């Protein structure tokens, strides 16, 4: 259904643009996987260190809560009505796609919660709250890269699937259609010249008599 | 007059096929992919057309069931399944919803059971218009009930695996003889439509 | 831009008490609903953890990162493994009195296949 | 019915359709990968690889009969489900899977 | 003037570019995927489907005037803002927009 | 000698255009996709040649024309705009520098003011050389001021919002005649030179 | 030796590799962006733009020999470090940097 005369000119530029886009998608997928491996290893090491620090902070908070002799979680949940430690969503993307970053921030007006003043348990609850916030800041700062790792891991499959599908399906249709149209044009030109030679052969013999 | 043509050099741009297809008013296509699976002949909605089906739909709707609505619904389902096959093949199966999977599977099952008209006996090659109308109406009502059942909250694998023998029973109706029922009208499609309607309420909840 | 400042916490009473004492979460006064769910050892069911994870995953947009323990995430491994969006991000950390396991990470399973 | 099996045509047509369906499922599974692979594409690619590496492999002088090739083709084609096979009669499918 | 509209030839220039942009966005959406389209590809893809099924949709015995075709064609063009059309003058476009 | 060529076969493989392209000394392009989009008369910056520009540059030096200096930068920006649009449409819109967006933004106003003709401009009866040479100085000064402002430290939205009425006045300056103020230069070219320093200084700071 | 330069063969291969790496870095620079571009793509991209207007740029009435072209290519190739230059000898690279 394609044009037989002068149809390979658009297919050559379309095949060259598809090959250039497949090469750029292959390079972007290779860089995305190369960053995704180190992001996966750093996410595993940060997950292990965050698990160890969360285990130490949970052991210290469990030791302070068990040493307090009372339900500190009910008083902390009842007295907790504001977020003292917050995070800021920012776009820090050095890659083919956009990445998610997080920055820890502490409010200056937000002081310590009123959970101390019960004798010996107040100082252990205040020190356990300060050590819990100090461990929670490094835990959130270590766990902030999971959105960027999940974003790069989500984009790498679409880039590899698009590069593999476009690179796999791009070349053979125009590659076969260009040779078919060129062969049909050459067969039509040879069929025209073969019919023209028989017409010129009578004119040569007719002009030879004069 | 029904005359078949073929190319003389391996292409479909010959003067016999273009001159014969240009003067005629009915076109019967041929697909190499459907023909490779032992489907003689493979006729699709994109490579086929006929203007006499509208005038034949009046007598075919008077002396028989409403085949003209099932022909337009089957052509509209095959037109969406044809682009859905290239869209699912090119981008992937993670960019389409569960509604297109029932149309692609119903178009593949209806194209496989309807395309194969050779068989291995005298029962897989002679089919009446009432058997094809009831078989197309059963798959059209099953796809329409599966789309409305999947639209209210459900999975495509849970609905296709939840159907089971209900989908293979309609596909296995072509292996039976055409003398069942009264004269040509098989009664299994009426119970298959009630079983698909009963399974449609269970597939939604 | 920044549209989330609160962090969700789904863990034990010790880690949830330390995270609530640190100030990562709070209770919003617009609906009287807290931004965290305490997990009781043997007192809570999996329907409350899946309902709290489903309500904190898609029903709220102020959650930056969704915290979940490895022990509590094992009972919700179907809904946690089915959720792969980064808004909010799912970070599987080690639970209290439990070691690190590579099989309890939903990002490690998808990152392992076709790596 | 005296020189070949009666179910050789149904197994030949079902194996011919399963070969093209396994080739299309392997071609779509090669580009798509493992993130959007269908359930039928894994059994079609496994039956296409086992049939291509079992039925297609043969020596230059090793004799083989059509009865053993139909029995091995029935066991190789038996991995598919009953709902997928719709190009054969129910008596031949109930007699041999 | 006197037998047709003045902006009928001006609307065909933006309708032709929107129809070509709808075919390019439709081919790019099916070829590359839904993760490589721009903001104009969605409005051009919806304008190509609405214009292809709205302007060319009619019967075989119902007459269509030029004023009804221009009024029905002007309603299908209103899918994007006024900063995305450049194949018409702003004076004649602001009077019939 | 101005002889328009027509199609007598393929798009560029015709014998009239092939034999006529060798004997000619000036060649102009023609966008096939832009011609069907109602954007005639269109030209191609990649397909074009002229041999009288060197001899015309000597008389242009005595006439003090700046047409070729802005024409080379407009041909370079129009050449890079097709590669940026093709790479953006092929690779996908996920990331890009401000230089390609400013080059495509200058190529959109230059293609709208220079490409649109024969029904898209109010004044098309006479086109002076000073208005055409001074018209490209506003777009080249806006693109060079945006690239110099982005190179020295600035945001893309701060520079695009910092331009404001200068982009709409530079795009709408083609409808105005050159008979305002002087007999060969308009007042918008003189006011744009003073407003370009304030817009470039306000966009950078 | 005696009718041509000695480093003209390695300078043409280094200029061709820097031009191909500058074309690949310029093509990948649009997809990667300005804030995420690599140092090799920016250093090769500056050498491609500087070499395209310096080495290929010549006068209509000016005659430039191969010795002046090699010295002009040595100035464009002097921006790269000594560790990133491995298509020439160490004596010719140290003498002509």
């Amino acid at each position: 259904v394609f044009p037989t005369r002068m149809t390979l000119g658009l297919m050559k530029t379309k095949l060259k643009g598809a090959n250039q886009g497949y090469s750029l998608l292959k390079r972007k997928s290779e860089a995305l996987t190369k960053r995704f491996r180190d992001i996966t290893k750093r996410i595993d090491d940060a997950k292990q260190k965050m698990g160890r620090v969360m285990q130490t902070a949970a052991f210290s908070l469990a030791e302070v809560s068990y040493a307090t002799g009372e339900n500190i979680g009910y008083q902390v949940q009842e007295s907790v009505s504001t977020a003292r430690f917050k995070v800021r969503a920012r776009q820090e993307n050095v890659s083919g796609v956009y990445l998610s970053q997080f920055e820890s921030y502490i409010d200056p007006e937000i002081n310590d919660f009123r959970l101390t003043g019960l004798g010996r348990g107040g100082q252990q609850v205040q020190r356990a709250k300060e050590i819990y916030s100090r461990a929670v800041e490094t835990l959130v700062e270590l766990a902030s890269l999971q959105t960027a790792f999940i974003i790069l891991d989500e984009v790498i499959k679409v880039t590899n699937r698009r590069v593999n599908a476009i690179e796999h399906v791009i070349i053979p249709r125009t590659e076969n259609t260009i040779a078919y149209i060129n062969s049909e044009l050459d067969e039509l030109d040879r069929e025209e010249f073969y019919r023209l030679k028989k017409v010129q052969e009578k004119k040569q013999n007719e002009t030879a008599k004069l | 007059i029904v005359a078949a043509v073929s190319p003389a050099g391996g292409d479909f741009s010959d003067p016999v096929t273009t001159a014969t297809l240009g003067i005629t008013q009915v076109f019967w296509g041929l697909d190499k992919k459907l023909a490779q699976r032992k489907h003689f002949p493979s006729i699709n909605t994109s490579v086929s057309y006929s203007k006499y089906t509208n005038v034949l739909n009046k007598f075919y709707d008077s002396n028989y069931p409403e085949f003209p609505v099932l022909r337009d619904r089957m052509k509209e389902i095959l037109s969406n399944a044809e682009e859905l096959e290239q869209v699912v093949q090119l981008v992937g199966k993670s960019a389409l919803s569960d509604s297109d999977k029932i149309t692609l599977d119903v178009a593949t099952l209806i194209k496989e059971d309807f395309l194969q008209q050779n068989g291995y006996s005298t029962y897989d090659a002679f089919c009446p218009i009432w058997k094809t109308f009831d078989m197309m109406r059963a798959f059209i009502s099953y796809h329409d009930e599966a789309q409305k059942a999947v639209a209210n909250g459900a999975n495509w694998s849970k609905l296709a695996d939840s159907t089971g023998d209900v989908k293979h029973a309609v596909s296995s109706s072509k292996f039976f003889e055409p003398s069942r029922g009264e004269k040509e009208v098989h009664g299994e499609f009426e119970k298959l439509l009630s079983t698909m309607q009963e399974r449609f309420a269970e597939s939604t909840d | 831009a920044e549209k989330r400042t609160l962090i969700a916490v789904i863990a034990d009473e010790d880690t949830t008490t330390g995270l609530l004492l640190a100030g990562i979460g709070q209770i919003t006064p617009e609906t009287q609903e807290k931004n965290f769910f305490v997990y009781q050892e043997g007192k809570t069911t999996k329907e409350e953890i899946t309902d709290k994870f489903n309500h904190f995953t898609e029903e709220r947009d102020d959650i930056a990162i969704l915290l979940i323990n490895q022990h509590i995430a094992e009972n919700i491994r179907a809904r946690v493994d089915s959720f792969t969006n980064a808004f909010p991000a799912i970070l599987e950390i080690p639970s209290k009195d439990h070691p690190y396991d590579p099989e309890k990470d939903s990002v490690l399973k998808r990152v392992r296949k076709l790596f | 019915e005296g020189m070949t099996r009666k179910d050789h045509g149904d197994v030949s047509n079902q194996l011919y359709a399963k070969y093209a369906i396994g080739k299309d499922a392997a071609a779509m599974k090669a580009v798509v990968g493992e993130e959007a692979l269908s359930i039928e594409d894994k059994l079609s690619l496994e039956f296409l690889e086992k049939f291509e590496k079992t039925f297609i492999t043969q020596g230059a002088y090793e004799d083989r009969t059509v009865f053993e090739s139909l029995d091995q083709a029935w066991s190789l084609l038996r991995i598919y489900p009953k709902e997928m096979l719709n190009r054969i009669s129910p008596k031949i499918l109930d007699e041999f899977y």
